[PDB]
Protein backbone atom coordinates (compact mmCIF):
# COMPACT_ATOMS: atom_id res chain seq x y z
CA UNK A 1 0.00 0.00 0.00
CA UNK A 2 1.18 3.54 -1.07
CA UNK A 3 -0.51 4.65 2.67
CA UNK A 4 0.50 8.19 3.95
CA UNK A 5 -0.51 10.21 6.65
CA UNK A 6 -1.71 14.09 7.24
CA UNK A 7 -1.65 16.89 9.77
CA UNK A 8 -3.41 20.47 9.38
CA UNK A 9 -2.40 23.72 11.52
CA UNK A 10 -5.05 25.86 11.59
CA UNK A 11 -3.59 29.94 11.71
CA UNK A 12 0.03 28.34 11.28
CA UNK A 13 0.69 31.98 9.92
CA UNK A 14 -1.52 34.60 10.57
CA UNK A 15 -5.37 33.41 9.11
CA UNK A 16 -3.91 30.85 6.84
CA UNK A 17 -3.70 27.05 7.82
CA UNK A 18 -1.36 24.23 6.77
CA UNK A 19 -1.70 20.99 5.24
CA UNK A 20 1.24 18.59 5.14
CA UNK A 21 1.43 14.81 3.93
CA UNK A 22 3.96 12.25 4.22
CA UNK A 23 3.97 8.48 3.42
CA UNK A 24 4.37 6.01 5.62
CA UNK A 25 7.26 4.10 4.12
CA UNK A 26 10.03 6.09 4.19
CA UNK A 27 11.58 4.12 1.12
CA UNK A 28 9.35 4.71 -1.38
CA UNK A 29 10.17 6.83 -5.15
CA UNK A 30 8.77 10.22 -4.74
CA UNK A 31 10.23 11.16 -8.56
CA UNK A 32 6.88 10.56 -10.15
CA UNK A 33 4.29 11.18 -7.39
CA UNK A 34 2.32 14.18 -6.87
CA UNK A 35 -0.26 14.81 -4.01
CA UNK A 36 -3.91 16.93 -4.86
CA UNK A 37 -6.68 18.26 -2.22
CA UNK A 38 -10.21 18.44 -3.38
CA UNK A 39 -13.19 19.36 -1.36
CA UNK A 40 -14.02 21.64 1.34
CA UNK A 41 -12.30 24.39 -0.39
CA UNK A 42 -13.25 28.26 -0.93
CA UNK A 43 -14.14 29.01 -4.20
CA UNK A 44 -11.99 26.35 -5.74
CA UNK A 45 -12.51 22.37 -6.67
CA UNK A 46 -8.87 21.38 -5.80
CA UNK A 47 -5.47 22.48 -5.22
CA UNK A 48 -1.86 21.33 -5.59
CA UNK A 49 0.86 20.33 -2.99
CA UNK A 50 4.42 21.66 -3.31
CA UNK A 51 7.25 18.67 -3.73
CA UNK A 52 9.55 20.09 -0.85
CA UNK A 53 12.09 17.38 -0.09
CA UNK A 54 10.40 14.21 1.53
CA UNK A 55 6.99 16.34 2.12
CA UNK A 56 4.03 17.25 0.52
CA UNK A 57 2.95 20.94 1.89
CA UNK A 58 -0.03 23.22 1.50
CA UNK A 59 -0.63 26.87 2.79
CA UNK A 60 -3.69 28.91 2.24
CA UNK A 61 -7.05 31.01 3.46
CA UNK A 62 -9.16 28.95 1.13
CA UNK A 63 -9.50 25.71 3.85
CA UNK A 64 -13.60 25.79 4.26
CA UNK A 65 -13.38 23.61 7.72
CA UNK A 66 -16.81 22.27 6.79
CA UNK A 67 -16.59 18.94 5.73
CA UNK A 68 -14.40 16.00 4.40
CA UNK A 69 -11.66 16.70 1.53
CA UNK A 70 -10.27 14.25 -0.35
CA UNK A 71 -6.37 14.03 -0.89
CA UNK A 72 -5.18 11.73 -3.16
CA UNK A 73 -1.71 10.19 -4.75
CA UNK A 74 -1.48 10.81 -8.14
CA UNK A 75 0.70 9.62 -10.71
CA UNK A 76 -0.40 12.65 -13.66
CA UNK A 77 -3.90 12.27 -14.09
CA UNK A 78 -4.76 8.54 -12.65
CA UNK A 79 -4.93 8.11 -8.59
CA UNK A 80 -3.34 5.40 -6.92
CA UNK A 81 -4.51 5.75 -3.01
CA UNK A 82 -7.30 7.87 -1.81
CA UNK A 83 -8.23 8.89 1.80
CA UNK A 84 -11.28 11.36 2.76
CA UNK A 85 -10.66 13.90 5.73
CA UNK A 86 -11.55 16.35 7.79
CA UNK A 87 -9.57 18.89 8.39
CA UNK A 88 -10.58 19.74 11.81
CA UNK A 89 -9.98 16.19 12.95
CA UNK A 90 -6.14 16.09 11.87
CA UNK A 91 -5.27 19.21 13.75
CA UNK A 92 -1.88 18.99 15.56
CA UNK A 93 -1.19 22.03 17.40
CA UNK A 94 2.06 24.35 17.45
CA UNK A 95 4.70 23.03 19.69
CA UNK A 96 4.63 24.86 23.65
CA UNK A 97 7.67 26.87 24.81
CA UNK A 98 9.16 29.07 27.48
CA UNK A 99 9.42 26.06 29.48
CA UNK A 100 10.89 26.58 33.04
CA UNK A 101 10.79 25.32 36.70
CA UNK A 102 11.29 27.37 39.71
CA UNK A 103 12.23 25.77 43.14
CA UNK A 104 10.16 27.77 45.83
CA UNK A 105 12.62 27.28 49.24
CA UNK A 106 9.12 28.38 51.94
CA UNK A 107 6.67 26.29 49.49
CA UNK A 108 9.61 22.74 48.71
CA UNK A 109 8.07 22.81 45.46
CA UNK A 110 8.78 23.46 41.76
CA UNK A 111 6.54 25.55 40.37
CA UNK A 112 6.83 24.50 36.08
CA UNK A 113 5.38 27.11 33.48
CA UNK A 114 4.59 27.38 30.06
CA UNK A 115 3.32 29.29 26.72
CA UNK A 116 1.46 28.25 24.24
CA UNK A 117 0.50 30.56 21.00
CA UNK A 118 -3.01 28.92 20.70
CA UNK A 119 -4.17 31.39 23.12
CA UNK A 120 -3.87 34.45 21.05
CA UNK A 121 -5.21 32.62 17.70
CA UNK A 122 -9.15 32.19 17.11
CA UNK A 123 -10.07 29.13 16.41
CA UNK A 124 -8.04 25.97 17.84
CA UNK A 125 -7.55 27.59 21.37
CA UNK A 126 -8.36 25.03 23.58
CA UNK A 127 -5.91 22.32 24.37
CA UNK A 128 -5.26 19.67 26.56
CA UNK A 129 -1.25 19.59 27.81
CA UNK A 130 0.93 17.25 28.66
CA UNK A 131 3.80 17.14 30.88
CA UNK A 132 6.33 14.36 30.88
CA UNK A 133 8.70 14.24 33.37
CA UNK A 134 11.38 11.90 34.70
CA UNK A 135 15.12 11.41 36.29
CA UNK A 136 17.46 11.93 33.46
CA UNK A 137 18.95 8.36 34.28
CA UNK A 138 16.02 6.29 33.82
CA UNK A 139 15.08 4.98 30.73
CA UNK A 140 11.26 4.45 30.28
CA UNK A 141 10.46 5.59 34.34
CA UNK A 142 8.47 9.57 32.45
CA UNK A 143 5.52 10.60 34.56
CA UNK A 144 3.01 11.98 32.38
CA UNK A 145 0.20 15.03 33.74
CA UNK A 146 -2.23 16.25 31.83
CA UNK A 147 -3.65 19.96 32.23
CA UNK A 148 -6.03 22.53 30.57
CA UNK A 149 -3.45 25.47 31.94
CA UNK A 150 -0.10 26.44 31.40
CA UNK A 151 1.33 26.12 34.99
CA UNK A 152 1.86 23.04 37.18
CA UNK A 153 3.23 22.57 40.61
CA UNK A 154 5.74 19.57 41.64
CA UNK A 155 6.75 18.82 45.77
CA UNK A 156 10.06 18.04 46.72
CA UNK A 157 8.78 15.43 48.92
CA UNK A 158 7.23 13.46 46.30
CA UNK A 159 11.05 13.96 44.12
CA UNK A 160 14.24 11.81 44.41
CA UNK A 161 16.28 13.99 46.37
CA UNK A 162 20.00 15.38 44.63
CA UNK A 163 18.93 14.17 41.20
CA UNK A 164 19.11 15.25 38.01
CA UNK A 165 15.42 15.66 35.93
CA UNK A 166 14.04 16.36 32.88
CA UNK A 167 10.71 17.81 32.10
CA UNK A 168 8.88 18.40 28.58
CA UNK A 169 5.78 19.38 27.82
CA UNK A 170 3.28 18.64 24.70
CA UNK A 171 -0.29 19.87 23.17
CA UNK A 172 -3.48 17.93 21.68
CA UNK A 173 -6.42 19.84 20.46
CA UNK A 174 -9.75 19.77 22.63
CA UNK A 175 -13.52 21.76 22.41
CA UNK A 176 -14.93 20.62 19.22
CA UNK A 177 -11.14 20.29 16.78
CA UNK A 178 -9.26 16.65 17.16
CA UNK A 179 -5.91 15.75 15.83
CA UNK A 180 -2.63 14.72 17.21
CA UNK A 181 0.24 15.54 20.05
CA UNK A 182 2.59 18.30 19.15
CA UNK A 183 6.02 18.09 18.53
CA UNK A 184 7.59 18.07 22.55
CA UNK A 185 8.91 21.60 23.55
CA UNK A 186 12.37 21.76 24.35
CA UNK A 187 13.36 19.78 27.37
CA UNK A 188 14.35 21.73 30.82
CA UNK A 189 17.13 20.52 33.54
CA UNK A 190 16.83 21.11 37.08
CA UNK A 191 18.67 19.19 40.36
CA UNK A 192 16.31 18.71 43.47
CA UNK A 193 18.28 19.17 46.68
CA UNK A 194 19.85 16.78 48.76
CA UNK A 195 17.89 15.78 52.15
CA UNK A 196 18.91 18.40 55.04
CA UNK B 1 -40.69 26.01 1.92
CA UNK B 2 -38.08 23.69 2.81
CA UNK B 3 -38.51 21.52 6.60
CA UNK B 4 -35.14 21.65 8.26
CA UNK B 5 -36.57 18.18 10.53
CA UNK B 6 -34.26 15.82 9.23
CA UNK B 7 -30.64 17.75 9.85
CA UNK B 8 -28.22 16.28 11.59
CA UNK B 9 -28.34 19.15 14.14
CA UNK B 10 -25.53 17.89 16.36
CA UNK B 11 -22.94 17.91 13.15
CA UNK B 12 -24.06 21.61 12.37
CA UNK B 13 -23.66 22.23 16.15
CA UNK B 14 -19.92 21.35 16.19
CA UNK B 15 -19.80 23.46 12.76
CA UNK B 16 -20.78 26.40 14.74
CA UNK B 17 -18.87 26.10 17.79
CA UNK B 18 -15.74 25.13 15.75
CA UNK B 19 -15.42 28.19 13.30
CA UNK B 20 -18.56 29.71 12.18
CA UNK B 21 -19.39 31.16 15.72
CA UNK B 22 -15.52 32.63 15.22
CA UNK B 23 -16.24 34.55 11.65
CA UNK B 24 -19.39 36.17 13.46
CA UNK B 25 -17.31 37.78 15.82
CA UNK B 26 -14.67 38.50 13.41
CA UNK B 27 -17.14 39.81 11.00
CA UNK B 28 -18.96 41.96 14.25
CA UNK B 29 -15.94 43.37 15.19
CA UNK B 30 -15.46 46.89 16.12
CA UNK B 31 -19.10 46.81 17.51
CA UNK B 32 -20.71 47.22 21.39
CA UNK B 33 -22.29 43.65 21.37
CA UNK B 34 -24.95 45.15 24.35
CA UNK B 35 -25.90 48.16 21.86
CA UNK B 36 -28.04 45.90 19.45
CA UNK B 37 -31.89 45.32 19.65
CA UNK B 38 -32.73 41.72 18.68
CA UNK B 39 -36.00 41.02 16.92
CA UNK B 40 -35.52 37.51 14.77
CA UNK B 41 -36.81 34.74 17.46
CA UNK B 42 -36.90 31.20 17.19
CA UNK B 43 -37.74 28.32 18.91
CA UNK B 44 -36.82 24.37 17.69
CA UNK B 45 -33.74 24.02 16.24
CA UNK B 46 -35.73 23.23 12.59
CA UNK B 47 -37.37 26.39 13.29
CA UNK B 48 -33.80 28.19 14.27
CA UNK B 49 -32.62 26.78 11.04
CA UNK B 50 -35.17 28.44 8.99
CA UNK B 51 -34.51 31.79 10.19
CA UNK B 52 -30.77 31.02 9.55
CA UNK B 53 -31.44 30.13 5.94
CA UNK B 54 -33.61 33.25 5.30
CA UNK B 55 -31.23 35.73 7.12
CA UNK B 56 -27.59 34.95 5.23
CA UNK B 57 -29.21 34.34 1.86
CA UNK B 58 -32.20 36.00 1.33
CA UNK B 59 -31.20 39.36 0.25
CA UNK B 60 -32.85 42.54 2.48
CA UNK B 61 -33.09 45.91 2.62
CA UNK B 62 -30.20 47.67 3.93
CA UNK B 63 -28.21 44.34 3.18
CA UNK B 64 -27.53 43.24 -0.57
CA UNK B 65 -25.96 39.89 0.28
CA UNK B 66 -24.22 38.34 2.76
CA UNK B 67 -23.50 34.96 0.77
CA UNK B 68 -19.91 36.32 -0.31
CA UNK B 69 -18.61 36.45 3.82
CA UNK B 70 -16.89 33.24 4.71
CA UNK B 71 -19.62 32.20 7.42
CA UNK B 72 -22.22 32.30 5.18
CA UNK B 73 -20.03 30.19 3.05
CA UNK B 74 -19.64 27.39 5.94
CA UNK B 75 -23.14 27.83 6.49
CA UNK B 76 -24.47 26.61 2.97
CA UNK B 77 -21.82 23.95 2.96
CA UNK B 78 -22.99 22.38 6.80
CA UNK B 79 -26.72 22.79 5.23
CA UNK B 80 -25.88 20.80 2.14
CA UNK B 81 -24.22 18.22 4.21
CA UNK B 82 -26.03 17.46 7.46
CA UNK B 83 -29.69 18.41 6.06
CA UNK B 84 -31.13 15.99 3.68
CA UNK B 85 -32.66 17.69 0.30
CA UNK B 86 -31.88 21.23 1.37
CA UNK B 87 -31.79 22.99 -1.88
CA UNK B 88 -29.60 25.96 -2.27
CA UNK B 89 -27.74 52.36 5.36
CA UNK B 90 -25.33 49.10 5.25
CA UNK B 91 -27.74 47.87 8.15
CA UNK B 92 -25.13 44.24 7.86
CA UNK B 93 -24.09 44.49 10.80
CA UNK B 94 -27.30 45.05 12.37
CA UNK B 95 -28.35 41.66 10.17
CA UNK B 96 -25.35 39.35 11.57
CA UNK B 97 -26.62 40.64 15.25
CA UNK B 98 -29.93 39.08 14.17
CA UNK B 99 -28.18 35.96 12.67
CA UNK B 100 -25.78 35.41 16.25
CA UNK B 101 -28.58 35.29 18.52
CA UNK B 102 -30.55 32.27 15.75
CA UNK B 103 -27.24 30.72 16.36
CA UNK B 104 -26.31 30.97 20.17
CA UNK B 105 -31.03 29.99 20.52
CA UNK B 106 -30.05 27.23 18.22
CA UNK B 107 -27.82 25.98 21.27
CA UNK B 108 -30.41 26.43 23.75
CA UNK B 109 -33.47 24.03 22.96
CA UNK B 110 -34.33 22.37 26.34
CA UNK B 111 -35.06 26.62 27.54
CA UNK B 112 -38.80 27.05 27.10
CA UNK B 113 -40.87 29.92 25.80
CA UNK B 114 -44.13 31.76 25.91
CA UNK C 1 -30.41 60.74 28.16
CA UNK C 2 -31.29 57.33 29.37
CA UNK C 3 -29.25 54.76 30.79
CA UNK C 4 -30.41 51.47 31.10
CA UNK C 5 -29.08 47.82 33.10
CA UNK C 6 -30.85 44.70 32.87
CA UNK C 7 -30.29 41.55 34.53
CA UNK C 8 -31.68 38.05 34.22
CA UNK C 9 -31.28 36.56 37.52
CA UNK C 10 -30.73 32.60 37.49
CA UNK C 11 -33.50 32.08 34.93
CA UNK C 12 -36.09 33.26 37.38
CA UNK C 13 -36.61 37.29 37.61
CA UNK C 14 -36.00 39.80 34.70
CA UNK C 15 -34.48 43.13 36.47
CA UNK C 16 -34.29 45.99 34.13
CA UNK C 17 -33.60 49.48 35.87
CA UNK C 18 -33.04 53.16 34.85
CA UNK C 19 -31.28 56.32 35.28
CA UNK C 20 -32.66 59.91 34.14
CA UNK C 21 -31.87 63.27 35.87
CA UNK C 22 -34.33 64.89 33.65
CA UNK C 23 -37.32 62.63 34.78
CA UNK C 24 -36.68 62.66 38.32
CA UNK C 25 -39.27 63.21 40.96
CA UNK C 26 -41.24 61.77 38.21
CA UNK C 27 -42.50 58.05 37.77
CA UNK C 28 -41.87 56.92 34.67
CA UNK C 29 -43.94 53.83 33.46
CA UNK C 30 -42.73 50.14 32.25
CA UNK C 31 -44.52 48.28 29.56
CA UNK C 32 -42.94 45.30 27.96
CA UNK C 33 -43.61 41.84 26.01
CA UNK C 34 -42.28 38.91 24.91
CA UNK C 35 -42.98 38.69 21.07
CA UNK C 36 -43.48 41.00 18.51
CA UNK C 37 -47.10 40.59 18.11
CA UNK C 38 -48.55 40.94 21.18
CA UNK C 39 -49.78 43.98 22.66
CA UNK C 40 -47.63 45.42 25.71
CA UNK C 41 -48.17 45.31 29.65
CA UNK C 42 -47.16 47.10 32.28
CA UNK C 43 -45.37 46.44 35.17
CA UNK C 44 -46.61 45.16 38.45
CA UNK C 45 -43.38 45.27 40.25
CA UNK C 46 -41.52 48.75 40.66
CA UNK C 47 -37.94 49.20 42.19
CA UNK C 48 -38.20 53.13 43.85
CA UNK C 49 -35.02 55.26 44.36
CA UNK C 50 -35.15 58.76 46.50
CA UNK C 51 -38.99 58.27 45.91
CA UNK C 52 -39.31 57.67 42.26
CA UNK C 53 -39.46 54.55 39.80
CA UNK C 54 -35.89 53.26 38.92
CA UNK C 55 -36.74 49.91 37.68
CA UNK C 56 -39.22 46.98 37.17
CA UNK C 57 -39.47 43.39 38.53
CA UNK C 58 -40.79 40.92 35.92
CA UNK C 59 -41.09 36.88 36.62
CA UNK C 60 -39.83 35.60 33.66
CA UNK C 61 -40.67 31.70 34.64
CA UNK C 62 -37.19 30.13 33.40
CA UNK C 63 -38.36 31.15 29.37
CA UNK C 64 -35.83 32.01 26.99
CA UNK C 65 -37.31 34.81 24.78
CA UNK C 66 -36.59 38.57 23.92
CA UNK C 67 -37.78 40.74 25.71
CA UNK C 68 -38.85 44.49 23.88
CA UNK C 69 -39.33 47.06 26.34
CA UNK C 70 -40.50 50.74 26.62
CA UNK C 71 -40.11 53.24 28.90
CA UNK C 72 -42.58 56.49 29.52
CA UNK C 73 -43.28 59.69 30.21
CA UNK C 74 -46.79 58.16 30.23
CA UNK C 75 -47.96 57.55 27.03
CA UNK C 76 -44.85 59.50 25.48
CA UNK C 77 -41.78 56.85 25.30
CA UNK C 78 -38.80 57.96 26.33
CA UNK C 79 -36.01 54.93 25.64
CA UNK C 80 -37.37 51.80 23.80
CA UNK C 81 -35.25 48.39 23.25
CA UNK C 82 -35.34 45.00 22.68
CA UNK C 83 -33.33 42.09 23.88
CA UNK C 84 -32.69 38.19 23.74
CA UNK C 85 -32.77 37.85 27.84
CA UNK C 86 -30.35 35.45 28.98
CA UNK C 87 -27.65 37.43 27.25
CA UNK C 88 -28.15 39.22 30.58
CA UNK C 89 -28.05 35.64 32.68
CA UNK C 90 -26.57 35.78 36.50
CA UNK C 91 -26.70 32.57 37.15
CA UNK C 92 -26.82 31.88 41.10
CA UNK C 93 -24.40 31.54 43.46
CA UNK C 94 -22.55 27.97 44.42
CA UNK C 95 -24.66 26.76 47.57
CA UNK C 96 -24.06 23.20 49.42
CA UNK C 97 -20.20 23.20 48.20
CA UNK C 98 -18.47 19.97 49.60
CA UNK C 99 -14.56 18.85 49.66
CA UNK C 100 -13.63 15.77 49.73
CA UNK C 101 -9.50 14.94 50.21
CA UNK C 102 -7.69 11.92 49.40
CA UNK C 103 -3.65 12.43 50.07
CA UNK C 104 -2.25 15.42 47.79
CA UNK C 105 -6.03 16.05 45.69
CA UNK C 106 -9.65 17.45 46.25
CA UNK C 107 -12.62 17.02 44.56
CA UNK C 108 -14.93 19.99 45.04
CA UNK C 109 -18.82 19.32 44.72
CA UNK C 110 -21.75 21.47 45.02
CA UNK C 111 -25.57 21.61 43.22
CA UNK C 112 -25.76 21.85 39.91
CA UNK C 113 -28.25 24.61 38.43
CA UNK C 114 -31.51 23.42 36.16
CA UNK C 115 -29.94 24.72 32.72
CA UNK C 116 -26.74 23.87 30.96
CA UNK C 117 -23.45 24.90 29.06
CA UNK C 118 -22.12 26.33 32.71
CA UNK C 119 -19.10 26.73 33.56
CA UNK C 120 -18.41 25.37 37.45
CA UNK C 121 -15.18 27.18 38.58
CA UNK C 122 -13.05 26.78 41.60
CA UNK C 123 -10.12 29.11 42.66
CA UNK C 124 -7.58 28.42 45.17
CA UNK C 125 -4.30 29.62 47.12
CA UNK C 126 -1.66 28.70 49.63
CA UNK C 127 0.38 31.47 51.31
CA UNK C 128 2.93 30.85 48.90
CA UNK C 129 1.06 31.99 45.81
CA UNK C 130 0.68 35.64 44.61
CA UNK C 131 -2.22 35.36 42.73
CA UNK C 132 -5.33 32.34 42.50
CA UNK C 133 -4.87 29.38 40.54
CA UNK C 134 -8.07 27.35 38.95
CA UNK C 135 -9.92 24.75 37.59
CA UNK C 136 -13.99 24.99 36.10
CA UNK C 137 -15.73 22.50 34.67
CA UNK C 138 -19.30 21.77 32.96
CA UNK C 139 -20.88 19.40 36.36
CA UNK C 140 -19.95 20.96 39.94
CA UNK C 141 -17.51 18.21 41.03
CA UNK C 142 -13.69 19.47 40.19
CA UNK C 143 -11.03 17.31 41.19
CA UNK C 144 -8.22 19.22 41.76
CA UNK C 145 -4.95 16.37 41.97
CA UNK C 146 -0.98 17.86 43.06
CA UNK C 147 -1.76 20.23 45.97
CA UNK C 148 0.38 19.66 49.33
CA UNK C 149 -1.61 18.42 52.47
CA UNK C 150 1.06 19.97 54.65
CA UNK C 151 -0.33 23.59 53.30
CA UNK C 152 -3.48 25.49 54.35
CA UNK C 153 -5.66 26.35 51.07
CA UNK C 154 -7.91 29.32 50.73
CA UNK C 155 -11.01 28.14 48.18
CA UNK C 156 -14.02 29.65 46.58
CA UNK C 157 -16.66 28.96 43.74
CA UNK C 158 -19.08 30.33 41.02
CA UNK C 159 -21.08 29.69 38.09
CA UNK C 160 -20.62 31.29 34.66
CA UNK C 161 -22.14 30.82 31.51
CA UNK C 162 -20.51 29.58 27.99
CA UNK C 163 -19.87 32.80 25.75
CA UNK C 164 -20.87 30.91 22.59
CA UNK C 165 -24.09 29.93 24.08
CA UNK C 166 -25.12 32.56 26.11
CA UNK C 167 -22.58 35.57 24.49
CA UNK C 168 -20.13 37.75 26.31
CA UNK C 169 -22.22 40.11 28.42
CA UNK C 170 -23.34 37.89 31.35
CA UNK C 171 -22.41 38.23 34.79
CA UNK C 172 -20.27 35.57 36.68
CA UNK C 173 -22.32 34.20 40.06
CA UNK C 174 -21.28 35.63 43.12
CA UNK C 175 -18.18 33.61 44.88
CA UNK C 176 -19.69 31.36 47.36
CA UNK C 177 -18.12 31.33 51.23
CA UNK C 178 -13.99 31.10 51.27
CA UNK C 179 -13.02 28.03 52.88
CA UNK C 180 -9.67 27.13 54.27
CA UNK C 181 -7.67 23.83 54.45
CA UNK C 182 -4.70 22.47 55.82
CA UNK C 183 -4.38 18.30 55.94
CA UNK C 184 -7.94 17.37 54.73
CA UNK C 185 -9.39 19.73 57.77
CA UNK C 186 -11.25 22.93 57.78
CA UNK C 187 -9.64 26.39 59.25
CA UNK C 188 -10.15 29.67 60.30
CA UNK C 189 -7.63 32.15 58.68
CA UNK C 190 -5.20 31.32 56.43
C1 LIG D 1 -44.12 58.24 42.52
O1 LIG D 1 -44.63 57.10 43.20
C2 LIG D 1 -44.40 57.13 44.62
C3 LIG D 1 -44.94 55.84 45.17
O2 LIG D 1 -46.34 55.73 44.95
C4 LIG D 1 -45.03 58.37 45.26
O3 LIG D 1 -44.56 58.46 46.60
C5 LIG D 1 -44.66 59.65 44.52
O4 LIG D 1 -45.48 60.72 44.98
C6 LIG D 1 -44.85 59.49 43.01
N1 LIG D 1 -44.26 60.62 42.31
C7 LIG D 1 -44.95 61.49 41.56
C8 LIG D 1 -44.17 62.21 40.50
O5 LIG D 1 -46.15 61.70 41.73
C1 LIG E 1 -17.31 13.19 40.33
O1 LIG E 1 -17.20 12.57 39.05
C2 LIG E 1 -16.42 11.37 39.03
C3 LIG E 1 -16.41 10.87 37.59
O2 LIG E 1 -17.31 11.59 36.75
C4 LIG E 1 -16.97 10.34 40.02
O3 LIG E 1 -15.96 9.35 40.25
C5 LIG E 1 -17.36 10.98 41.36
O4 LIG E 1 -18.11 10.04 42.12
C6 LIG E 1 -18.19 12.24 41.14
N1 LIG E 1 -18.58 12.83 42.41
C7 LIG E 1 -19.85 13.09 42.76
C8 LIG E 1 -20.08 13.47 44.19
O5 LIG E 1 -20.78 13.01 41.95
Amino acid sequence: DYSFSCYSQLEVNGSQHSLTCAFEDPDVNITNLEFEICGALVEVKCLNFRKLQEIYFIETKKFLLIGKSNICVKVGEKSLTCKKIDLTTIVKPEAPFDLSVVYREGANDFVVTFNTSHLQKKYVKVLMHDVAYRQEKDENKWTHVNLSSTKLTLLQRKLQPAAMYEIKVRSIPDHYFKGFWSEWSPSYYFRTPEIN
Amino acid sequence: MYDFTNCDFEKIKAAYLSTISKDLITYMSGTKSTEFNNTVSCSNRPHCLTEIQSLTFNPTAGCASLAKEMFAMKTKAALAIWCPGYSETNKCLEQVSQLQGLWRRFNRPLLKQQ
Amino acid sequence: GVQIQIIYFNLETVQVTWQASKYSRTNLTFHYRFNGDEAYDQCTNYLLQEGHTSGCLLDAEQRDDILYFSIRNGTHPVFTASRWMVYYLKPSSPKHVRFSWHQDAVTVTCSDLSYGDLLYEVQYRSPFDTEWQSKQENTCNVTIEGLDAEKCYSFWVRVKAMEDVYGPDTYPSDWSEVTCWQRGEIRDAC
